């Protein structure tokens, strides 16, 4: 009458996993390496009229 | 059978060794964010619900309860197209990466694709994408022939426009699905719903990879982080939040006392360092993605902000309001 | 809008 | 010079845009609301009959399929009730006819074939099933089931064309939103319907900020319905809750409210046997009286409005009655024009 969710829990627990420290560092580093490419974060000159 | 649910709670906990706060701390915060209105898009006659950029970062679509969908020249100001929608009760628009079609849906439950630059009279209804039993939450193409959709009837669906068929259905939500966002590669999307938890799905294979709880209320907005390994969620509970796929857990919550209004929209910045969100209190908010600081604000609307849009070249921001206006910020 | 209804 | 391609175009778009916001302000959105099976759809259908393009022979055929559909649904519910009210069948053979009809693909019905006629006719004869019908006040079953099922005859014949009455009764599975435009000569009206929305209202309700009018609908025949699966909930106590919540929305302040009290023809038919008091202990008036009961019901509903300033304009209606609506609606028309012309 119900059973089918118990399945999803097995499909969800069994996946890849990564320590937060690395997860945070990796995506902190991505960010860092794209800062000068981010017009809103470090303003491009004013003669970027758009 | 259900304490297996209380097993990933040990998994994600053992994965927790440091916080995202702890790590992003001795890094200098954001310089200064105070953007001013670079343009006011004027033409809708009732409240706008959605907008979407084109890949050229210049042309964009709107979607207003005025029964008119509009294409704008964001740089200049010029209306290129105005779509007379069969149902003025729309709830999202889409911009094809190619820019050859444009999708839109609503309380009609019909994802209408529109053939843009043509040799037809003006602009025609191309496809009828019918199959949903609830309002059309949001939509975004993968190409000129496939679009992912999310709707009130707790489901998201991948279609084949050409044939107009239900390719694969993504069921798993309890509450209504409000949001969706493709990953950069379009290998897999994330979707926020009224179950107070978003889901990571595998596009082709069908099944839901990871479920993410956190908010104590309705998500209305979801957003893929630039690299494709994280996403943002915008919720009624007034908090924006961060989730890493590879960590399979919440990393940051963009709370704040003294704000209590809901959030309609979220869209990241090119670098990922800024989280642009759109609120009920008519105010857009600029969040430090890494530090959780509140950088600036896009205060400029008279009614609540129903949608956001950040350009592919990340040099401009659209905000869409219930005051029938759009504003470009720099 | 249907389907009838409206018009249709 | 090579420019102004779609710059000059933007001029002519604002042109159309202003003409279309101009026309659309003259549109009067009339939002239909009310619980399941309470009359909205039928109303819309009536509008297309008196004030709109009718249902010509062609238009009719497009319903044939739906007529069939109802029957199965009608019967299908009836079958469920048997196993819920613990009422068995009088005839043994019919139990097979139930299994037969149980497995019927809810929606896939092309034609109405011989093996299905009998299956259903056979069951319609079973004194268990009729007894179940006689107790329809418990569970939920369409109010015009009898109509079609006492006509299996014509509905199942090869050269069968439905008629207005059939049209006015078929459940037309609403994808989601039903909007219908028409006009009293000089003014254009636009009816709205969102009964067939399989989602939460609190995410789209605000899409209806200050529409011209609200037309709320209660079934009068509703007073004694309970739904045992749905834990004995009084179907009209149910409607009283929708209305109370509907009537407190800020979204609707400026919006005029109309309370249609529908299924009246069904009310005084049944008020002779079922008694209003032992369903609403507070009821005080006489028994076997439609007028006393209508007035009472109309009171608990109006009572739910908190504040003098907002007047509700109610009417008493039979939505199946073409001349009733034709005459009820003129009143509404006026109390909308007279009320929103300032
Ligand atoms: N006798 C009678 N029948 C009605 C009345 N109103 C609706 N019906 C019928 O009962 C059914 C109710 O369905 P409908 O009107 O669509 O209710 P809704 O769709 O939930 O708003 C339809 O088949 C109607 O033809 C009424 O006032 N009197």
């Amino acid at each position: 009458q119900a059973r089918k969710l118990v399945e999803q829990l097995k499909m969800e627990a069994n996946i890849d996993r990564i320590k937060v420290s690395k997860a945070a560092a990796d995506l902190m580093a991505y960010c860092e390496a794209h800062a000068k490419e981010d017009p809103l974060l470090t303003p491009v000159p004013a003669s970027e009229n758009p | 059978a259900e304490q297996l649910k209380n097993q990933i709670r040990d998994a994600r906990k053992a994965c927790a060794d440091a916080t995202l706060s702890q790590i992003t701390n001795n890094i200098d915060p954001v310089g200064r964010i105070q953007m001013r209105t670079r343009r006011t898009l004027r033409g809708h006659l009732a409240k706008i619900y959605a907008m979407h950029w084109g890949t050229d970062s210049r042309l964009l679509v709107s979607a207003s309860q005025d029964g008119k969908l509009i294409i704008w020249d964001s740089y200049t100001t010029n209306k290129v197209h105005a779509i007379p929608l069969r149902s003025s009760w729309v709830m999202t628009c889409a911009y094809a990466p190619s820019g050859n079609y444009v999708a839109c849906g609503g309380l009609d439950n019909i994802c209408s694709i529109y053939n843009l630059k043509t040799r037809e009279g003006n602009v025609r209804v191309s496809r009828e994408l019918a199959g949903h039993t609830g309002y059309l939450s949001c939509c975004r193409f993968l190409d000129d022939n496939q679009i992912v959709t999310s709707s009130g009837d707790t489901t998201c669906a991948l279609w084949d426009i050409e044939t107009g068929q239900q390719t694969t259905t993504f069921t798993g939500h309890t509450g209504d699905v409000m949001s969706l966002s493709l990953a950069p590669d379009t290998r897999l999307f994330v979707s926020g719903a009224c179950d107070a938890s978003a889901k990571l799905w595998d596009v082709r294979e069908g099944m839901c990879r990871q479920t993410f709880t956190g908010h104590e209320s309705d998500i209305n907005a979801i957003c893929f982080f630039p690299n494709g390994n994280a996403f943002a969620t915008g919720s009624d509970d007034a908090t924006c939040r961060l989730f890493d796929l590879r960590a399979d857990q919440e990393l940051m919550t963009y709370s704040h006392d003294n704000i209590i209004c809901g959030i309609t929209s979220v869209s990241f910045s090119k670098s990922g360092r800024l989280l642009l969100a759109g609120y009920d209190d008519f105010n857009c908010n600029v969040w430090d993605a890494l530090k959780a600081d509140r950088a600036g604000v896009l205060a400029g609307h008279d009614n609540r902000v129903s949608c956001l849009g950040v350009t592919d070249d990340g040099m401009a921001v659209a905000t869409g309001s219930w005051d029938s206006f759009l504003k470009i910020w720099n | 809008l249907l389907t009838t209804x409206x018009a249709a | 010079a090579e420019d102004k391609a779609a710059v000059e175009r933007s001029k002519m778009i604002d042109r159309n845009l202003r003409e279309d916001g101009e026309r659309s302000r003259r549109e009067l959105k009339l939002l239909l609301l009310g619980t399941g099976e309470s009359g909205k759809s039928t109303f819309i259908k009536q509008m297309r009959i008196i004030h709109g393009s009718g249902y010509s022979d062609e238009d009719k055929r497009g319903f044939t399929k739906l007529v069939y559909q109802n029957i199965f649904t009608a019967m299908q519910a009836m079958i469920r009730a048997m196993d819920t009210l613990k009422i068995p069948y009088k005839y043994e053979h019919n139990k097979a006819h139930a299994q037969l009809v149980r497995e019927v693909d809810v929606e896939k019905v092309s034609a109405f074939e011989n093996p299905y006629v009998d299956a259903i006719k056979s069951l319609w004869n079973d004194p268990g099933i009729q007894e179940c019908y006689d107790r329809r006040r418990e569970y939920q079953l369409s109010d015009s089931t009898k109509y079609y099922l006492n006509d299996l005859d014509r509905v199942a014949d090869p050269s069968y064309l439905p008629t207005q009455q059939d049209v006015l009764r078929v459940r037309v599975p609403t994808t989601g939103i039903i909007e219908y435009p028409f006009d009293l000569q000089s003014v254009i009206f636009r009816m709205v319907d969102v009964g067939g929305q399989r989602s939460e209202r609190r995410k789209w309700i605000h899409c209806f900020e200050n529409v011209t009018s609200i037309m709320f609908l209660v079934a009068l025949s509703e007073y004694d319905q309970v739904l045992v699966e749905s834990d004995n909930e009084n179907r009209m106590e149910e409607s009283k809750a929708l209305f109370r919540t509907i009537i407190t929305y800020p979204w609707f302040q400026n919006s005029s409210v109309i309370l249609f009290l529908n299924k009246k023809d069904l009310l005084e038919e049944k008020i002779m046997y079922s008694h209003l008091v032992d369903y609403f202990p507070e009821y005080d008036g006489p028994q076997r009286d439609a007028q006393a009961a209508r007035e009472f019901i109309l009171k608990m509903f109006v009572d739910l409005n908190p504040d003098s300033d907002k007047i509700i304009y109610s009417h008493f209606t039979c939505a199946t009655d073409t001349e009733n609506i034709r005459f009820v609606f003129a009143a509404v028309k006026d109390t909308i024009l007279q009320l929103n012309l300032k």
